[PDB]
């Protein structure tokens, strides 16, 4: 009784990394390594995968760039599998996909850079945009879910305001009258966090109007600062990024790690069957799936590459690190972030828009 | 090119042969259905894909109708997965692949039977309406849904002149083990009649056999739940007291039979609308995974005229979303005979139940006037 | 303004005057206008310019 | 007896148990959580003694 673990998709610049750390294990349980390469037209891209991952009953999968119905399937026979390098925050949900544990802050959770970057200043006054989709319903959510709190319980504090908000469709029509109902408001703390291509279309027809001048301030999200925003936009912005962001293997250690860290927490249950091999024909429910999948919302070791692992309620990556951005006639100066809770100062030039 | 199956998939109701052929009315949809009517045995996924696919590309079936017997909660959204890239209207018809599925994207078709938590918390408060007592605190967990729950009410406890009123509207955390000391402390808190409820049955247990620690599951108070504790409709786990109501529907109203009629009936009634209020009708594509050249091919939006149709009678209208717009429930109370009767119904707007004055498991009494 | 349930939703939706405030179109509220205890849930007023 | 005594309103409740009988009443009280600020019981010797 050997246990196994296979990739998903195109991760061929880690084949080595995988076993290398296999071999680092026993000499910190026989473990070895698979993999496959994705495809285009994903139908079979699902098929394509349980004779080959579910066939050597798997203890977990590894994927990366929409990630496949390896979301949906592993759930089916309840097989706990811990993603990467995905983002888009459907997957937040605990009954869409059974076991879906992330490695990343999902682009909602970005909420708290803002409302630790505002409740520093003693500003109290906002606006706010989203756009008919449900990752920024979330975040809308999200942040009308936690300026409840701020309020008095110390004897007699006070916080601030959550001003009329907007909807739109993704947009390939106008949005004046939408943004002409904001204008004539009373503030200028403006956030928009939707994606590139909405982004760069919103600034394209919002600098016909100058409301894009001096006195507003900006606090945009990830995906809005990049790709097209850059032939569009002007500046003053403050933009939001990860301090590993898009990249390739600083993360599968950190992955075959937190795997591993728990293998001896698990053979003392007497209970330690296995999930089935072979995925044609089975019908029954690992019955320590779900289990296995749980137990890991325990793994605490930072000796990770970026080190300090650990999932949160949801299962996703917490205690992260960002860069704050901004963007001047051309450049993109930086500040560091958080400390990893805190705020920290780096000395730069900070202009505001004007 | 649009062709109608219906496959019953691996359970002991092989019952739909001798009835899908009184549907006669459908020259007037002036598309004949290639009635294709195969019962696989018990399917995986790989053989799930295998048999759908190889059927879709083969029977070429350009609608469907599902059905299934077992207690797996995350099938439909296979199909939902599969309808996305091949553009097909699905119908999950018995209790499994048509269960309560939330979010799904935005471009497939893949609709269900069974009602939305909306209308499963909406007859909620016409029940308490009917029988004169005003809603009471709300209890929760952190299990997905709520958010989207205690608005359905905040939304209506307000829009109407009658006197509703409110508690403390409680929120739990249960799966902490150090917290114990944090959760009795938190439901200590409540002095009210009604008691609503929405979790998981694991949780349920748990609060229940917390919950009669706390003096709230005897005499006086009566839990409602909505539909999550209505599972496998035969459990009784010790620490469940009586009275417990809910609502819910199964088997007891439709049997599969006029059901999958029902479903044969909806699609074949939508073949009619667009395909008689335009003459375009969609497409007999190549295959659903191995076209290596078909990923690339047009659209259609018959995803839109599937919205307000009827049985040339009762309205069976659907939403954009995927709910039956009026759907048929009941309302069970937890007998003392550890099973589930049925004690009312809903169609538009309505309530007859088999008692008038709702009895206890005296201080009421019954006097006469003239 | 009262509370009309209007038609086709019952929905409460105030009506006219006292609703043309609640509703940002208006700023400020000078009138003969009484203090029930209706109103003064959603709106504040000024103390009493006579009685 | 955990349910038995839960619809007690009054801000007063007199008593009369002894020690370990007390220490049991209480902690039923407690799982109800009924003896926060404003009820006042109000107990003989045989538990002071
Ligand atoms: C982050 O900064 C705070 C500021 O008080 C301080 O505690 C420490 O320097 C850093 N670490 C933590 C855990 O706060």
């Amino acid at each position: 009784k050997i246990v196994n673990i296979g990739a998903v998709l195109s991760t061929r610049k880690h084949e080595q990394m995988f076993r290398e750390a296999v071999n680092q294990a026993n000499k910190r349980i026989q473990l070895q390594a698979t993999s496959v390469t994705h495809k285009p037209n994903a139908i079979q891209m699902a098929l394509s995968v349980c004779e080959d991952l579910i066939s050597s009953q798997v203890y977990a999968i590894l994927v990366s760039h929409t990630p496949t119905p390896v979301s949906y399937t592993a759930g089916f026979y309840r097989i706990p599998v811990l993603g990467l390098t995905t983002r888009m925050s459907i997957y937040s949900d605990k009954s869409i996909h059974l076991s879906f544990l992330r490695t990343v802050p999902p682009y909602s959770h970005q909420s708290s850079v803002w409302f630790e970057m505002m409740r520093v200043y003693n500003w109290n006054h906002i606006i706010l945009l989203v756009s008919d989709d449900h990752e920024g319903r979330a975040a809308q959510k999200r942040l009308e879910t936690l300026l409840e709190e701020r309020e008095s319980k110390y004897d007699n504090k006070r916080g601030p305001k959550a001003e009329k908000v907007l909807q739109f469709d993704p947009g390939t029509k106008n949005v004046t009258a939408l943004l002409m109902e904001a204008r004539e408001l009373e503030a200028r703390v403006i956030i928009l966090s939707a994606s590139e291509d909405d982004a760069a279309t919103v600034y394209r027809a919002a600098a016909m109007l100058d409301m894009t001048g001096s006195g507003y301030v900006w606090l945009v999200g990830e995906r809005e600062i990049s790709g097209n925003a850059l032939r569009y936009a002007p500046d003053g912005i403050i933009g939001l990024q990860l301090i590993n962001g898009k990249n390739e293997s600083a993360h599968i250690s950190d992955a075959v790690g937190v795997v591993a860290q728990a293998v001896h927490e698990l053979l003392e249950k007497e209970n330690i069957t296995d999930p089935p091999r072979g995925c044609v024909g089975n019908t029954n429910i690992w019955k320590t799936g779900p289990l296995f999948k749980r137990v890991l919302m325990s793994s605490k070791y930072a000796d990770g590459v970026t080190g300090r692992v650990e999932f949160n309620e949801d299962g996703d990556r917490k205690f992260a690190q960002y860069s704050i951005m901004n963007l001047q006639n051309r450049k993109l100066v930086q500040v560091g972030i958080y400390n990893g809770t805190h705020v920290i100062p780096n000395d730069r030039k900070i202009i505001w828009p004007g | 090119s649009i062709g109608i199956a219906v496959i019953l998939v691996g359970t002991s109701d092989e019952v739909a042969i001798k009835d899908a052929h009184e549907k006669d009315d459908f020259h007037h949809l002036s598309v004949v259905p290639r009635v294709e009517l195969v019962a696989m045995n018990e399917t995986d996924p790989k053989s799930i894909i295998t048999r759908i696919c190889d059927l879709m590309s083969d029977r070429k079936i350009q609608g469907v109708v599902f059905a299934d017997d077992t207690d797996q909660e995350a099938i439909a959204q296979i199909l939902d997965f599969i309808s996305a890239q091949t553009l097909t209207p699905i119908l999950g018809i018995h209790g499994g692949s048509s269960m309560i599925m939330a979010d799904k994207d935005e471009s497939s078709m893949f609709f269900q039977f069974g009602p939305s938590i909306e209308q499963q918390a909406s007859v909620m408060l016409n029940i308490m309406e009917e029988y004169d007592w005003y809603i009471f605190s709300i209890v929760t967990t952190y299990f997905p849904g709520y958010q989207d729950f205690v608005n359905k009410i905040r939304s209506t406890i307000e829009n109407s002149f009658v006197g509703w009123e409110l508690e403390e509207v409680l929120l739990l955390d249960m799966s902490l083990d150090d917290g114990d000391s944090k959760i009795q402390n938190q439901l200590k808190k409540l002095q009210s009649p009604i008691i609503l409820l929405y979790c998981t049955k694991e949780e349920a247990t748990y609060i229940f056999e917390v919950a009669n620690s706390v003096g709230l599951t005897g005499y006086g108070y009566t839990w409602i739940v909505p539909s999550l504790v209505a599972g496998d409709t035969d459990t009784v786990p010790s620490e469940f007291p009586t009275g417990l109501i809910s609502v819910s529907y199964d088997e007891w109203d439709y049997g599969l039979p006029a059901r999958v009629r029902d479903g044969i009936a909806i699609i074949t009634t939508a073949a009619s609308d667009m395909l008689s209020e335009h003459s375009f009708i969609p497409e007999p594509k190549s295959s659903c995974y191995n076209t290596h050249e078909k990923r690339i091919y047009q659209s259609n939006m018959l995803n839109r005229y599937l919205i307000n149709v009827t049985f040339e009678g009762r309205d069976l209208s659907f939403s954009e979303d995927g709910y039956q717009m009026h759907p048929k429930l009941v309302i069970i109370l937890l007998n003392k005979e550890r099973k589930w009767e049925r004690v009312g119904k809903w169609k538009d707007k309505s309530l007859q139940m088999k008692y008038y004055v709702w009895p206890r498991m005296d201080d009421h009494l019954s006097i006469v006037t003239l | 303004g009262t509370q009309e349930r209007v038609q086709n939703s019952n929905k409460k939706e105030w009506n006219g005057m006292m609703g043309e405030l609640l509703s940002g179109q208006a700023d400020m509220i000078v009138a003969p206008l009484t203090i029930n205890n209706e109103r003064a849930q959603y709106i504040e007023f000024s103390k009493p310019f006579k009685y």
